């Protein structure tokens, strides 16, 4: 290291005279020169550092700072009402707004049909874990970029782990979006994989994270009740049926 | 000739969030390099802030004069981060656990990571990023969200020419 | 390395003619270099020499000389220290001093509550094992620094692990406090540990129940009803049944 | 010249408590060393006292005229602990203050430890403390309790100046 | 070997020429220039010399040559398997002679509330212990202490010799006679809770012939019902084993 203390004595002393440019010139390096970074699935979200978003497309998968890729810095508004509270308002008022979140309850009622359960069951059982409707919640262009959601039995503990698939050939997960993702339901873990040309993120149980001390009730059999009162899109029941076939034999990451 | 000017300019170089500075290392002087932290700084939870760590480490071997590797340690401790800059390589310490892409770390409760000023350079050369004067200088960006603190080493670059003769 | 050792020979026989500027050298080299020793969590308190105190702080995790360490020169006020004996007339007499021993008990009522079992009988078992009753008297501290304690069950032993919580973002453990602890608990192991970013010391049985079986026996049935007729702080209780939770899954070290 | 004068010599830098010397002294010549050791200390229960080692080593090798790496041994017996001093490696373990950051050592029954002169260097070295003559020796503070025995290496340093030249 | 053998072809040759003193210069070199050899607990001591005696002190752990350790040299006063076997034979009428063994059982019953009828027959069915207890009950000693603790593995009653005091001194013919009186009992020296000890244990399974003589234990147990021991030894066995309930047999 005596090659850097030689071309960097000079300099060194110079900026000595004169702490105001130093301090200028250290601060005016902030320009990132390595803007992506290679990952490789599959990818667990618990290595994600804030202000990292996530690009798995047939371009790679690679991971870019939060401020420098494009599609992050043109985010879709301020859609910054993603706290706890918030979203534990959005899962207790599930009963009132049965037709948002329909990705959500046509899983439910394919899957109760796939495995000819009852769907009360299964809603109470879904419902038992929060974190997969936040997670839903989160992920919600509603359309834009609308992730679906497949429910399977959770090995080791656990009632139902969660799949969601994302649509098309390329998945952009906002830096924001994993950070909330990753603090809103801390005792899940998220990994990222692939299967049959499909891009997924796996939401398994990672520690008995709850929160029954701050979960609100909801009832089951109102959901149900509303749910069989509404008669869901053919084409969304129909593709969860094919996501599940296809899914069906997938090992889990 | 001066130890103490050393650690006000560091304390000048590296943000205000990362309240610390302390000494903890002794009476130094450029020949003699002690094996104590010749600085410490620390942040609270939420300091998502941002350490130029080899600003510091050049500027530690500059002063010195006698051959030497500076390096700094990182420990997400149980309540906050601790950053501690050594003169010489520390024993019992992870070495080079910044490889290269592999800029993001996490650290847990009680866990250390590190870096060597070599080990540093010659990451740089590997990345084949301009080696000229300040063209690339890294960058710890720190995020201490409890009870894990995650820090991404990234190549920060200049936004000019400036002097250079 | 010997000539090293050759110049300080010729020191050594310059100095033999005159033992008394040896002697009174020798006596002179009394200001220890290293105050601080880096340490590293879990530390077990057995290595803990006397005169030695644990800084446990988001500065780090250090040993410090107990005659030259700040606070342990102002020393709190020394406070003496407890004799076997008047520890034992404090387990005695506990009855009669239900405020000096409210944190005790409360945790044995918030813990009686959180098991939906009699307070009597768990009363009753956490006496049998009076070491933890000694160490709760040992570490109180006048003012906040009051310490917590949690009572869980001891796997791989029996009876029941102690967890002494140090409320804030720092703890320092007095030299005097600690030796004081490890002499009159010799059966007990102490080890300090970090959870949720707050800092405890565990309390459990070791070197198979190498204790003095000659403890005094104390009736249960007072206490609990002296504690049935004594109503505690909502505060306190709740601040307990946070502490229980939050500590429900804490991996023993 | 003088075989007991070393003895005498370490008799009076070691403190009162650590009863002893004038023991198990085997016969032994400034170019001819024993494999013995040359002094014997111990003491009782309840003993928190501390001896100068580097100044003891530093003496033994000053007696003998030989390459040789003076070592202290320090031994629990479960009713006194027992310093000696060999001239040479008795083939023990090399110490426990060989790594800087475990300066505490603890001894049960029966158990024994020790560090040589060379090791003292390496670690005063390492510790990167002051060289000159008298500014810093290291010290076993030992306390001895019923069944252990906990000694800590702790480098005591002078707190005026030598008046030397 | 080529500069010992120059060194000493001049002496050898000269010897040579009168074998007298060359006898008289090998018979002279009979001086120990090493008499104490470091020794580590567990110890034991089968790995004793006849001619090595034990000085277990804080002073450190060192055996030493029969022919120079002090108090030795003094132990001119101080026998075999015989004489072992008529006090065994006779401790009908030596309550008196063996009052610390016969104590320590009383202590032992009460600690574990068994019958003394029973504890007497099986501890008499190991006469082994008997003989330490004499051989370490020599002539002005400080009759050293005896506890009996349950045998794992081989099947009966062990023996734990508690040396009082900080220091423990085993003479060379004691530890001989020891060894020679007791082939399948083994003995290893240690230390437990700063108190010196030494275990007695049953070896090699039974390479014991049964040539005692056959004593009653009825006759003993109502002798010792008849004997009103001193107050004291008992609580002194009582803290002993309480003391020693919690020790791993080496
Ligand atoms: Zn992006
Ligand atoms: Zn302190
Ligand atoms: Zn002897």
């Amino acid at each position: 290291c005596l090659h850097e203390r030689q071309r960097y004595r000079g300099l060194f002393a110079a900026l000595a005279q004169t702490p105001s440019e130093e301090i200028a010139i250290v601060r005016s390096l902030s320009v990132p020169l390595v803007k992506t970074t290679p990952v490789s699935l599959p990818f667990c979200l618990d290595q994600t550092v804030a202000d990292n978003c996530l690009t798995l497309s047939g371009m790679g998968y690679y991971l870019g700072i939060g401020g420098c890729c494009p599609a992050c810095n043109a985010g879709d508004g301020r859609f910054a009402a993603t706290s706890r509270e918030a979203l534990i308002l959005a899962f207790v008022q599930q009963i009132n707004t049965i037709f948002e979140h329909r990705a959500f309850l046509a899983s439910l009622v394919v899957l109760a049909d796939r495995h000819n359960a009852p769907l009360q069951d299964l809603l109470a059982g879904i419902l038992g874990q929060p974190e997969l409707f936040f997670v839903h919640t989160i992920l919600r262009g509603g359309g834009a970029c609308d992730p679906r959601l497949l429910f399977y039995p959770d090995p080791t503990y656990g009632g139902h782990m969660l799949y969601v698939i994302f649509p098309g050939t390329s998945a952009h997960l906002h830096y924001l979006l994993i950070d909330r993702m990753l603090t809103a339901c801390p005792g899940y873990r998220f990994v990222a994989h692939v299967w049959q040309s499909t891009f997924v993120l796996v939401v398994r149980r990672n520690a008995e994270k709850p929160t029954d001390a701050e979960i609100p009730t909801v009832s089951a059999a109102d959901i149900y009740c509303k749910m069989r009162d509404i008669s869901f899109d053919g084409g969304l029941m129909l593709e969860y049926q094919r996501l599940y076939a296809t899914f069906d034999e997938f090992p889990p990451p | 000739p001066a130890f103490e000017g050393l650690v006000q300019r560091i304390r000048l170089i590296v943000p205000s969030t990362l309240r610390g500075g302390d000494g903890e290392a002794g009476p130094y002087s450029p020949s003699s390099l002690p094996s104590r932290c010749a600085f410490q700084f620390h942040g609270h939870d939420g300091s998502d802030e941002s350490f130029p760590i080899e600003y510091v480490l050049r500027l530690m071997n500059d002063w010195a004069e006698v051959p030497c590797n500076p390096y700094l340690r990182i420990q997400n401790t149980g309540v906050s981060v601790l950053f501690q800059g050594f003169f010489h390589r520390p024993h019992n310490a992870p070495g080079g656990a910044i490889t290269p892409e592999r800029t993001n770390v996490i650290l847990g409760s009680t866990e250390t990571t590190g870096l060597s000023l070599g080990d540093l350079d010659t990451i740089k050369g590997r990345l084949g990023l301009d080696a000229r004067p300040m063209m690339a200088s890294m960058w710890i960006s720190c995020f201490v969200r409890m009870p894990r603190v995650q820090l991404a080493f990234r190549f920060m670059g200049p936004e000019d020419a400036g002097r250079t003769r």
